[PDB]
């Protein structure tokens, strides 16, 4: 829930003492990268429906999971399956604006280990659906900002499966 | 901080955050290099501020200096002098944070039930940080004191 | 921060025609500040709680909520 | 379960009527019952001055409880000493009832497994309890501290 | 019990005990010896009140042991006087608990369905406890007919 | 919830090929014995207040628990050990009339096993009470409808074990 | 099935099946052979009932077949054959069940977010359904035009 | 009055007054003239009480008269004894009532906010009521002073 | 030092009546668990050495307790610390055959709380020594055979906390 | 049972159980069904066994019902047949336990001075259980009276 | 480094006519190595460890005996 800003503040009070110059350089390393990661937030807030549309149209719109059987046959099990995708994309903007991967641990990645297992939901489609989703954002926000969001985006892959 | 104060506000209405917020976060980072200058002024002043203002609240309130008060004794005058070291070291996290979400949860939330259990006057520490506020505006260059002095003014208006 | 509570509680005063299995057994997510009150409300009906491990995690932290 | 009512309830689990192997247990409650309301009036009057002196020497000045550790920030101190009322309140609610079964489940439902998830030091809250046990017994008398000997120790023995 | 009626009301408002409530417990403790010995002569006259109660039942309400009733045959009336013994089993700690509420747990909260589910008329067992009313208080002292007859009014009014 | 009409609808629908001659035969497997199954339900609806007292009279009327000193001795929990027999009867005749154990999974047996431990209640007596209810429900419904109800009560007590 | 939501409407009131409802579940079974043969005709003539009716969509709404569209080309109006076949499939499942719960389980409640993610206006699809209703009843008899079209009017109202 | 709160406890459960509460009414009334002469000693020696309680108020906490506090100066110390006069008038009502609900309706349910919005610490007020406890119980024989002490100690517990 | 046969004798002997007929069924419930616990206890007593070694390898051999500065740095503390763990499960195999945790009550709960804070060993790490134990037995002896082992396992640490 | 004796013969050697002792204790529990059928005939006819085996004490030893004897008196014989009932309780615990150890935890040690203090002859109650041996094996069959006759002759080793 | 304990053990083995009263409520100094055997001797004697005092312990000091 804490960012990279109050990461060093929380480590300052576990150690108790005031933050020193090495802790100052950890905080001001955000400030060299702060004005560029907000530039990613400008163009990712616009076309947020566009990123989750064609990522379905890459490999999930004519598929066996979309044909009888599967888990996107009916429109209601569709209506969560696309609803999870922008929820990953919104919280990826929440992660990449704060520097910390700890925001989406308790808000997204809390129950996703067993709720996808208990409902009979393929994660291996959704892991396939996000690595194509990861590559199209770095083309749209630029490669200077698309790299740093990807390690918060590949943080989702470590908690998913 | 001003990220996480706004991020929980965007999540509560379940949407991508406003462009009204985009001019908030851009101005915070581009003014952060002078914001860290305010924190290092408090490094070498961390004995200078607390030595004067604890005695200044003792002359603003000589209720405490007599036997029968609450700071009275070499472990008891060291109680409030150390707690004034804490509240200085509290809000210097919140200068460079730029808002109140570091100070309010670990400083402000459980206070009134604590100080009545500790027997300390809440009006003493309310005007004690008022003594801490006035010398903080002097050593800084006016306007940067005025943006950092409001977190003192948050701390005054939220005890009582 | 929030908890994942599960608990069992009957009602004493009445016999109900509806089923009430979700009312006699819970597995709820409750936040941190409601839990000071939500735990005490099961005490008035005398229901037992069992597994109260937190799901949001990060215990013992100071800031960041 | 309100110790008149528990030996009523134990009679119905036995099924038979109120026998004089249990009628004198009712007279055991009625003998100490005249002091029992009188012991309640002291501890209700001396309610929150105890928890100033309770933690006060018990662990209040323990450094390891100001630096970094569970009960050290502002919000978690006053949340913790909130329960020190409720530990003390249900200690009275035990001894008004004369019974440990109003105490084994309200304050004591899942609090072993709550406080491990909170990261509470278990024995430190025991060490707060073991000689805040005596300071309420000092005012009410050691003759009245004996019934406070069993019911105040029932929480921490159930917490351990 | 009367202690239960106070310390769940003070538990709800998160308070201690008012001394107006505390003298209800103090007057309960002094009136315990007057209350317990009513149950001692009820337990001595256990096999006395039930005998004429069926004779007060079956001479006024003969439909149960007539062919076409639920208590037909000598096996069924031997359980029926046993079930009226269960209500006298309930009553002799109602003059120990001081008030209704252990009768409210074990006597009255399922009685409108179960006797209906077991085919018996609910008014006849409601008659059987009010025919027991005249032959119980007259079998004891004249002042305590209001005391022991108080909890008979709950047993009448809940079934009827 | 899945009716046996909707289950044989679902088994062609997860394949997505249309309803064949085998798939319409399952409806004719339901509609040929449909008439007695409806007429079984009006016998069990009018008698459900009547039949619930002989199930405990065959099993738990006088026993080692229902005396003073055991469970089913408050008259409050004696209401519960009749109302749960009303619950098991009213949901079996739904499961009779639909022809499934899936409604029995959703409503009566979604969490019923776990709650009977911490309430401190005898399970195995309630196993015998439903098993005593078979011979009284088959005497009035006839022999032919008595055996098709028997597999639905047997899903309960196997599910309660 | 007409069973399973008459179950649900009897479950929420905690009641058995009423005999007024029991004729409706009786008359469905004796008329179950009448609906399976009219669902055989939609199973048999499923290719003709989509192919000319798709041109009734493009005659009345030629915006879809325009370039720059959602469903443009030989391969994307192919997907309209790969989408409208399911609605012609599911109406047959609405007929043999007796009501609209196979419609309600598969293709109703998520279509506001389905076709938004697809980018197709739903009322463009829905007028293809209402034109399909006009050509489905060309195959049906004068009796069966109402009842087989009664499950059509739920689908037209679900899109609009 | 006890007849107030024994009504609203019976009005909370839509019930008549139980005969376990009717003897609490009657034994209050016939002993009610005992409570009159207890309260007549309070108003008969109210100047005696207010003189030798405020002296030890400035002995256990002698810093309230020191400058920098509220009660420094002749007019500002006179508001303390003006507020000390407002307390024992209510305990004169509290003795006569039998319940503490005149003290609840008048003088406790806003004291937790209205004094820290005025500048008087409750821990100094709670000493000032218990300084009266040593002298008001001393001005009466200890049988009648035990229940007389059982009312204002609730106010100290409602301060502490 | 009591056993479930002796427990139902002595608890009836507080009332002093004869054998209760519902309480006789508890011995039949003890008979039903009887012939599986003897197959359970031979699995533990064979593999008693490595199951101490497995339970400490999960959470104790690489943590801050045996990282130096804590009490588990010196070996004579540490070999005694293993020795205080071998007497835990050796007294736990007695608990299945006794059928009551009274064997833990008179022996392992006699003075163990007051001695552990006397030396100041960590109680929660001792809980961490046995919550790691409570899975590695049940993985090796059987799921039903590990079911009645955990009810004596939490009786240790709740008696230790 | 032997499971107690298996553990204390293994905990004294600080080891786990032998496989020969493991087969010993699992052979007891299969025989634990068989002793239950023994005790049901004892607890079924517990009213039968004493009331003429105690007569055989009176036929063989008429000293104790002669005046001068201790058990003479109808209030003394009623306690005497209550006393002979008590060992038959101990036998029925020891059939199902399978050893002498519930008799070796309740009623065996003080019997040389239990009856010295009461003045009853120790050889008389030795012949009461010897009559109670021969009566109770007559209610059993041939093979199963040997296991129940093992603990009949254990008690006369204590008394003689 | 050693311990100090007090305990209570009854003996339900044989009736003892003489004084057994230092035998039942002894407090004792015990050394460090003996105590794990000595508590084990108390435990199968049926004793009750009521208090283990500290003062000759200096606990946590892993060296210096
Ligand atoms: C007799 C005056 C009335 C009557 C009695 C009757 N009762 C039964 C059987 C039962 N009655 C009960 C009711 C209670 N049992 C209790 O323990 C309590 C107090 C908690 C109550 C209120 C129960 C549980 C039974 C079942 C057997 C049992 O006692 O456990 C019968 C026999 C009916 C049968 O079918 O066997 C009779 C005749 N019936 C009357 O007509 C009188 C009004
Ligand atoms: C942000 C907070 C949040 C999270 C984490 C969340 C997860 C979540 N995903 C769910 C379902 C789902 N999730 C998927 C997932 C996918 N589709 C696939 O085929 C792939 C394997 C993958 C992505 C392409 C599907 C198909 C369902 C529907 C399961 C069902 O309803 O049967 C459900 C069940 C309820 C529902 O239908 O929505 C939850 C709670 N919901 C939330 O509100
Ligand atoms: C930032 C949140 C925070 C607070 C509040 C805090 C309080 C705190 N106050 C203490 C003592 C104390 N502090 C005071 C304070 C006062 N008495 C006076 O004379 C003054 C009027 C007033 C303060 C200005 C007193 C009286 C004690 C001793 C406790 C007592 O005996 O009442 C101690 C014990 C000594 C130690 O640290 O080991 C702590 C931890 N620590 C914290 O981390
Ligand atoms: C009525 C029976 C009953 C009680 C008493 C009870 C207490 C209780 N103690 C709590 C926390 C706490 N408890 C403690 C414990 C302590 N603090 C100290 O100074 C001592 C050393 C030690 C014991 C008093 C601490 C430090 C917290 C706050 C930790 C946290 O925020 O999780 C909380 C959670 C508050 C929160 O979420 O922050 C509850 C509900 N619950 C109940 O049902
Ligand atoms: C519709 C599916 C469904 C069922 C059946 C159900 C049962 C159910 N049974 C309950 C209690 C109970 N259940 C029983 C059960 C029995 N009596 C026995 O002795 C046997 C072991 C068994 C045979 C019927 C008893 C005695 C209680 C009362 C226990 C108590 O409240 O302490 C309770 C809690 C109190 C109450 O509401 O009555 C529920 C919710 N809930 C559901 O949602
Ligand atoms: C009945 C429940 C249901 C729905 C709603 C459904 C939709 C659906 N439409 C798809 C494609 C599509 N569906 C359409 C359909 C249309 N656009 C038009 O021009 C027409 C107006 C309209 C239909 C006639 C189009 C154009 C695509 C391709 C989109 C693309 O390639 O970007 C796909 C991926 C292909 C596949 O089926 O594997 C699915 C799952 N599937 C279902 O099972
Ligand atoms: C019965 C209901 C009732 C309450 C609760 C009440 C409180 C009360 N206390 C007051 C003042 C005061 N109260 C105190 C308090 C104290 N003096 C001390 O030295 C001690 C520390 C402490 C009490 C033992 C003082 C010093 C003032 C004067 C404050 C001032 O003038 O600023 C005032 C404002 C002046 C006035 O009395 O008109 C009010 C209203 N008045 C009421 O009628
Ligand atoms: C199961 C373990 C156990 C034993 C052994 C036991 C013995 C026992 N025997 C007693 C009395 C007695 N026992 C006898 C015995 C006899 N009178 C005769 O004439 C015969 C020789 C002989 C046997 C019939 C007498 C006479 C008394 C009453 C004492 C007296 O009035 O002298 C009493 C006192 C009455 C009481 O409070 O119960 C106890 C406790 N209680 C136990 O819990
Ligand atoms: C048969 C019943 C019984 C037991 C088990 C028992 C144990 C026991 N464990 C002890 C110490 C100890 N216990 C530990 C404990 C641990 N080390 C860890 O890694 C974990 C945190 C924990 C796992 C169990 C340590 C390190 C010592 C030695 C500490 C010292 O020397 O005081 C001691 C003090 C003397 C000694 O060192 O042996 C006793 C008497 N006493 C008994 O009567």
């Amino acid at each position: 829930m804490q960012d990279a800003i109050t990461s060093v503040i929380n480590s300052s009070d576990v150690q108790g003492k005031y933050l020193d110059a090495s802790a100052i350089q950890k905080l001001k390393a955000y400030f060299a990268t702060g004005e560029l990661r907000v530039r990613a937030a400008t163009t990712i807030s616009a076309n947020a429906a566009n990123i989750v549309k064609e990522a379905v149209a890459k490999s999930l719109l004519y598929s066996d999971i979309t044909r009888p059987g599967g888990n996107m046959y009916t429109t209601r099990r569709y209506a969560a399956c696309i609803r999870d995708l922008d929820y990953y994309l919104r919280y990826a903007t929440y992660a990449m604006l704060a520097g910390d991967p700890s925001i989406l641990d308790e808000r997204v990645l809390n129950g996703l280990k067993e709720t996808y297992n208990s409902l009979g939901v393929p994660i291996g489609a959704t892991v396939q659906a996000i690595q194509a989703m990861k590559e199209v954002t770095a083309g749209l926000v630029g490669a200077d900002a698309g790299k740093e969001m990807g390690i918060y985006f590949d943080y989702i892959c470590s908690g998913l499966s | 901080s001003i990220v996480t104060k706004s991020i929980v506000n965007a999540d509560a209405e379940a949407r991508y955050l406003s462009p009204g917020e985009l001019d908030r976060i851009k101005s915070f980072v581009t003014s952060g290099e002078r914001r860290v200058r305010i924190a290092e002024t408090m490094t070498g002043a961390r004995e200078r501020i607390i030595k004067e203002a604890g005695n200044q609240l003792f002359q603003k309130r000589p209720d405490v200096v007599s036997p029968g008060g609450n700071a009275y004794g070499e472990e008891m005058t060291a109680t409030c002098l150390r707690d004034l070291d804490y509240y200085l070291r509290l809000i210097t996290y919140g200068i460079v944070a730029g808002d109140v979400t570091p100070i309010e949860e670990i400083g402000v939330v459980g206070v009134r039930e604590m100080y009545k259990s500790l027997g300390t006057p809440i009006e003493a520490v309310a005007e004690g940080v008022r003594a801490m506020k006035s010398v903080a505006t002097s050593l800084l260059s006016g306007e940067d004191a005025a943006e950092a002095g409001a977190y003192f003014d948050y701390l005054i208006g939220a005890m009582s | 921060r929030s908890f994942k509570v599960t608990a069992c509680v009957p009602s004493q005063t009445r016999i109900r025609t509806q089923r009430e299995l979700q009312n006699t057994y819970f597995t709820k997510l409750v936040p941190y500040d409601n839990w000071f009150r939500e735990q005490q409300r099961i005490m008035k009906m005398g229901g037992k709680i069992v597994k109260v491990e937190l799901a949001t995690g990060k215990p013992g932290t100071n800031t960041g909520l």
